[PDB]
């Protein structure tokens, strides 16, 4: 089955750095898109980061207000999702998941979403 | 960006009953738009794709309309494992925003 | 719109990869079977030998239990005079072409195991039709 | 748990080897001359755009050039519908007459010899009693003597009454791109380092080829599929003496042929409706018709092709050419197509060096022959028609064909000699890329699953 | 409720308008005469009874008979079993020989012309080596001058060499039922008000039609089809004059034709089973061919078609016909056939009136021609034979092929001359009422329904 | 007596008639649909394109769920934006070659919504298959 | 041993047998009924009459409710002016080809009287699915 | 219970009469011999190893073999490849000049006559200006008189100028399998005891008949298909006079046919290309062509049939037997091939006797004519070039093909006599045990059992 594992959540002191890691299986990981999205301690929902998969292009995407500051990665050959943050915010403190696209031109969705990782800087 | 607004932000409703919340886009997102639920301490789960076109495994007493700006999620016998937080979402441009998202109380 | 889907390659694509990884894309090579004074005959037997290969395999494929479902189990066990081998490897260890090498002695027994296991299913749910 | 059953599997990734019909794809462009300028442009198919030519990861295929089937096919029907334009044209049966042939008027050298007879001879008008007495111009390479006075006859008049040829349609070679049906695939190898044999390790398939334009030359392959980086060779065992080294170099060699001679036509009437175009006087000059090639480029391309001839046959190999010792008047010769005429060179001052491990031109004097014997079948010939002014073509030569020299001694010298002889030589360096598989779906395999009632 | 559905429905009564290939219906009791004495009634299919012409109630569809198709096919292979039904037959080369040709054997007076010429030639017999020298008797629609003496020739020898016809084909017209295949309908128009474009608010279903005769008329429509109530006429746009003026009248007028000279047969032998029938004597008097029409019939239906004619153009119109000012031998004639002979006519004592908005025959002098390029085609001839005895043949005179004068200026009147043309534009006097559309099945319609699982 | 030859109309019978009337015979349009030297090749050519417009509507039925049952519903929603009309009059007002008009730019959307609409009902039941 | 060739009969095998008899085995006759320059069009033109009449079995089964079932009971009753027979020998006494000659005149009303029995079934399925 | 129900069955064992177009299936080890030595070996249709000639147990079948159909698509298109084989070979057409022929240089009996003529003529060379003057020999039965002096002609060039045939094709029979195609079985009755009509009780199902040699004898059936156990005799209506009665015998009587001529060729170039094999020079002595039978076989076999002839018309009648009383060379004679050459015997000295109901070899003199109407067509015919040295072959008698005498009085003899007539009834004695049925599936059948929902 699909499987979305996330780690490597933590307390962080503003300015530092954190890895975090998804581990999938149950699809040909190389072939979807994957993202970070993160949920707010009061619910929001805010997409984070973006990498395409390898028949979507490969390329990432972020938003302006993490340009610079974020990058989202993939290894394929270990079927794992890592997302790299530095200069940390305390308004970077949510719950981050990892989450799998969906097929063709109506696979732009969340198809999956993993279970989430707990990052508070402080 | 595309500004998704969710009517009403929260509301009561009875076991039983059928709704229909609102998700109204700032541009056109014609048939970009996808509802979630996410219940308590749970992570969203998606319920509807690119506006109506229902998901395997969710339960048919969830429909969808809607096509422009103004789009409608119907929930059309309200059961209680049903309530909960409800998001909308576009893919017509970036940076990828959500609705507010309804909660559903009993 | 923002075109994030997830594409998987298009003809004979995971021709060389495992079972794991051939069995999630069947259909792309399934569409591609029916559309895509002297030389019209070179367009006629083109054509007639077309709608005839793909005619035997969809006559083949419709006698058994299996009307258009593409991928379907059976009730015929595995004798290991076919193949011997291990279940745990043949799904993510080898591909289809050393398959198709290691069992095409086997098949015209297997095709006759079919029919059979789905005729006698078939008079048995006419028989089980008949009593009531 | 071990009990497996059989599932089958539709619509599943394999192929085996097998051959079947292909067909043309014209290109849509050349659908715009009207009604059968040349031969196949409204008979087969219009093409299409963007042929998915798609990447085979992590494939390996036995490819075969030379034992490959689909340039046989190729050349079976480029030589029927070569008859299929030779069927409604004109025969030319009643012109088989002792001639009268003199000279041309010309300044008549005792070391040059006379090319042009005259041949003025009887012919049937369109009425059935009268003969009118005409004349015209014929080459040598067309009369033979009847054996006081000097009457010749036609060469082909022996054994082979063959057709004249229509001026409405053409000779020149458009784009063909074959593609096979449906069900079945074209495996293309994509390696830049193959040669005849062997696993390419980087395939590709498609549904249609390029555009592959039927040429028709003996030596000097024109206009057509450049290597990629080096100078490829590939043969059959090269330790065989009578299979031809088709070399196909990465450079274009540019060629200029040309016939300066005015050539003004005419036009007898042989009988009811049927007209036969002779060629009248001639304009201006008497000159022969040559081709030049620049020996700068040429020079540097033999000074490759003998790099890359010893990495098969060792390095401090003293290699050297010759010029085709003998044969016929189509294997001794570049034998080529120029403009709707039909051109004999004469390599020689091409292939003559010797090489050791340590801004002008080459001129070659060419000839023109009018009957013509493609393909050499016993009973046909083809009177191709004069055509006006100077003609004039520009090429590529793109590869070469030698072969070499059946030694049998402990000599290091390899005197390499060119040799047409079959002409699918020259497509199988164009279908080297390609071979044809029959796909097979419909796999079985056993697993852990039965279909429940 | 509002949760509809798509629902796809296969097999659903909808069409589109497009072309394929149909093929024959022949009667199946024109299959007792045995092996083609006419043309095609082996070659193609035998017919079915009663077709099934069913009414397609509450039913409105834009005809069009301008656009149509299916007049350009049946042409194209009328043409083409015309042309397959004189290949088996004998050619006739060897006959373009030097005639010798004086007049025949009659009163000459100077009103008179000479019609027809003697001449005598030399033929090949069988043998190769003897020469007979035969006579025979020609027309002079086919001699020309060879230029004391006077030695003819004959005129398509020039540029077409030319076949005999067979006498065992027949040049009668038999009846055609065309077909559509299987995936198509065939729609006719049952209105009885019903021009060339426009909706037929009733139209019926067929799958073969009514029995067509395939005749030869330039002018002067003949044997078929005639109208319902009035007399309609029928064009493209009718303020233009390159578009003719196809009218179709009611009631048939009857034709006489007739050929009084006896014209005895004879047969000379050209080579190995190769026949040529040629006239030898004419038995009796040398008399002129002529048609003839009653002018109480024939002004009463230009009466009716003046009438007609200016619903179109108005009233106080005035309306006179011309006799096809000029052209070629096929257009300014009444050119048909009659037993296997092939009339020109002389239409100029018929088109030839002025009309204001307020017992006897008329006999058109005709004249025979012995070769024949119906369809005007550059290649091809037909040397008719002669025939036996005295023929005389009755016709029923159906529709006129009209045509306007272009004028420029403002003037009343409006020459209408008749003429010919294309000779699609009989067949489309017959083809009017049908056209032929494509079942295309797998609609799609929503509902309340799910597919459930 | 029983049996008339009023309402048995025959082959394009009710193409006038209402969608509720049309689609009560739908196999009289079905089974006129295959079956009804050089004239012989107008003839081959004829029947290898009846045979070809034949497997290809019988293809892109085949590929939605609906094989040969000739009248099925589906899963997926109607979209006003194609018709917007109410459904009381399109059983009773229009007739087929009216709604051909009136939704002929709206198919070819509509035929890749259904294979869609197909393959992910596939690939979910077949998920569901597996686990069970 | 196992396996023999005693009642692993051939082609049209069963020909003589009984009806219970030769409805353990149709496929037998099924499968060979698809496979097996002016000589190549008596292959054509016997192709396509052999692709053809084959489509044409194959949608005269479609059209009802068996799309590739081979047996299927279906709802209309056998009214016995067709056949008249009892039932306990008409499964082993008799045989098929005296079937053929016995019924011959009664078939085209069986298979008019099939069509309406599925699409009046299939309206009926879609009355049931319209409520719910 | 009475609630049945209708069950339908796909694939269900029940044929019915048809007629389809069957294909060969040629030999692979025929196809050794490169293209087309004999007609349709590279044509049509390579065979396949062990065809499953299977038993249909406790089946009878009512077959027939006189309004049989597969004897007339094998005669239609055996006639239509023997065209095919004729339209490449060299149209014989210039040889029709007046000959001018004596006798033959031989020992001239009163008794004996000339049966080769000498005929020197003319004839044009490949030259269309010159006329060489060669001489040949000819077949007596070839020349007809022109009417001193003594010049013939040759008996085809009245009516049918007919081709040559090439040497490199030969009209050896090879074996044929004819196959039927998909959906379709051939019926072949096993039954040992077997006439005509008639239920035959032992059938079997094959795809592919046994090897049909395609031999041409009018009388006497050669090498091909002896019956198994009697002498069987099987006709139409036996009392009947119209109807040929096909004998069949079961043991072979072996003939030895001869030419001892040596037969010399020579090669007469008549065109481009187009050479004419005419016989030159005798070698040795003008001897007779004959053939020999043992008499103590033939005598044994007539005494077999006779035997059952009385089955059929009783005890106590006098067989005897006569030489087909009348008719043409072709019908009155055994006539049949060679090795390539035709040989026309006289059986008069062997349907010679008369039967009561209580080492040396017999010798037919044959004769020979180059000229072949064989199945009589109108408008052909086919000059078999001579063959060199001396011609020998050995063929098995197999069967007669006899007609009663139709007698109106009330006798007890019947004397029988031989007649070709249709070529078909050789056709007949190899193809009477298949018919052809066609495959029906999707029966129906009553049971309790209904479709539920
Ligand atoms: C291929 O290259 C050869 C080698 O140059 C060419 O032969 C040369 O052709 C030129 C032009 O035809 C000749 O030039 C002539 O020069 C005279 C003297 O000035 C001048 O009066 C003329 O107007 C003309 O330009 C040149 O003589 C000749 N070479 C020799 C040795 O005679 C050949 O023409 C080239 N082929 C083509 C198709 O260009
Ligand atoms: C000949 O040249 C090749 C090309 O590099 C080289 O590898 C080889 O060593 C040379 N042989 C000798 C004997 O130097």
């Amino acid at each position: 089955e699909v499987m979305l594992v996330e780690s490597g959540g933590g307390l962080v002191k503003p300015g530092g750095s954190l890895k975090l890691s998804c581990e999938a299986s149950g699809f040909s990981f190389g072939f979807y898109s994957l993202s970070w999205v993160r949920q707010t301690p009061e619910k929001r929902l805010e997409w984070v980061a973006t990498i395409a998969g390898s028949g979507v292009g490969g390329q990432t995407y972020y938003p302006d207000s993490v340009k610079g500051r974020f990058t989202i990665s993939r290894d394929n050959a270990k079927n794992t999702l890592y997302l790299q943050m530095s200069s940390l915010r305390s308004e970077d403190t949510a719950v981050f998941y990892c989450a799998r696209h969906g097929e063709g031109k109506y696979g732009s969705n969340f198809a999956y979403w993993g279970q989430g990782t707990t990052l508070t800087v402080s | 960006d595309v500004v998704l607004t969710q009517s009403p932000a929260t509301l009561s409703v009875t076991p039983g009953d059928s709704v229909s919340l609102s998700c109204r886009a700032s541009q056109t997102i014609s048939d970009n738009l996808h509802w979630y639920l996410q219940k308590s301490h749970e992570s969203p789960r998606l319920l509807i794709k690119y506006s109506s076109q229902s998901i395997s495994g969710i339960p048919s007493r969830f429909s969808g309309s809607g096509s422009g700006t103004d789009f409608t999620l119907n929930i059309n016998s309200v059961e209680t494992e049903d309530f909960g937080m409800y998001f909308c979402q576009q893919t017509n441009s970036w940076p990828l925003t959500f609705g507010a998202g309804t909660k559903l109380e009993l | 719109a923002v075109g994030i889907g997830a594409v998987f390659l298009g003809f004979l694509g995971a021709a060389g990869s495992t079972m794991g990884a051939a069995s999630m894309t069947l259909t792309v090579q399934a569409r591609n079977l029916l559309s895509g004074t002297v030389w019209g005959i070179k367009q006629l037997q083109a054509r007639v030998l077309a709608v005839e290969r793909y005619l035997r395999d969809q006559q083949l494929l419709g006698i058994w239990g299996c009307s258009g479902k593409l991928i379907c189990c059976t009730n015929v066990p595995w004798n290991s005079s076919w193949s011997n081998r291990n279940l745990s490897e043949i799904w993510d260890n080898m591909t289809w072409l050393q398959w198709d090498k290691e069992i095409s002695n086997y098949t015209q027994i297997i095709y006759g195991l079919l029919e059979e296991s789905q005729n006698q299913q078939e008079k048995n749910e006419q028989d089980l039709l008949a009593l009531d | 748990a071990e009990n497996l059953w059989v599932t089958v599997y539709y619509g599943v990734p394999v192929w085996k080897d097998a051959e079947t019909t292909l067909f043309c794809a014209s290109d849509a462009k050349a659908y715009e001359t009207e009604k059968h300028n040349v031969w196949a442009t409204h008979a087969c198919v219009p093409t299409d755009p963007n042929p998915q030519e798609i990447h085979l990861e992590n494939v390996t295929e036995e490819f075969n050039m030379w034992k490959n089937n689909m340039v046989e096919q190729m050349h079976t029907d480029i030589i029927s519908l070569w008859d299929q334009s030779l069927k409604p044209c004109v025969k030319l049966t009643p012109l088989c007459v002792t001639l009268q042939c003199t000279n041309v008027t010309n300044n008549i050298t005792d070391d040059m010899r006379g090319e042009l007879k005259n041949c003025s001879f009887n012919m049937t008008t369109e009425l059935r009693d009268k003969k009118q007495k005409v004349y015209s111009l014929f080459y040598r390479l067309d009369v033979v003597q009847i054996n006081s006075n000097k009457e010749y006859r036609l060469i082909n008049c022996n054994t082979s009454a063959c057709t004249q040829a229509c001026p409405k349609v053409s000779f020149e070679p458009i784009p063909i791109h074959y593609c096979a049906p449906a069900g079945f695939a074209i495996l293309k190898c994509k390696d830049k380092k193959f040669n005849g044999t062997g696993p390419c390790p980087s395939v590709s398939t498609v549904q249609c080829t390029h555009g592959i334009k039927p040429v028709v030359s003996t030596q000097l392959l024109l206009n057509g599929s450049l290597a990629e980086e080096e100078v490829m060779i590939r043969s059959e065992n090269i330790t065989n003496n009578a299979k031809n080294i088709l070399v196909q170099f990465n450079t274009p060699v540019q060629i200029n042929c040309t016939r300066p001679n005015n050539n003004t036509r005419k036009s007898i009437r042989i009988g009811p409706g049927q007209a036969f175009y002779a060629t009248g006087d001639i304009i201006g000059d008497i000159r022969q018709a040559h081709c030049n090639v620049s020996k700068a480029t040429w020079n540097e391309t033999l000074g490759k092709v003998v790099k890359q001839l010893r990495k098969h046959f060792g390095n401090n190999t003293i290699i050297r050419f010759a010029n085709s010792s003998g044969g016929d008047l189509e294997v001794t010769t570049h034998s080529f197509n120029c403009g709707g005429e039909f051109f004999y060179c004469n390599t020689s001052g091409l292939f003559n060096s010797t090489w050791i491990s340590n801004n002008d031109s080459i001129t070659l004097p060419c000839r023109i022959k009018q009957i013509i014997n493609m393909w050499q079948r016993i009973g046909q010939c083809m009177y191709a028609p004069p055509i006006q002014g100077v003609i004039r073509c520009v090429s590529n030569i793109t590869g070469l064909i030698l072969t070499r020299d059946g030694g049998s001694t402990n000599s290091t010298t390899e005197t390499f000699r060119p040799g047409g002889g079959d002409m699918r030589d020259n497509w199988r360096s164009e279908l080297y890329k390609y071979k044809v598989v029959k796909i097979e779906p419909l796999g079985v395999a056993p697993t852990r699953c039965k279909r429940r009632v």
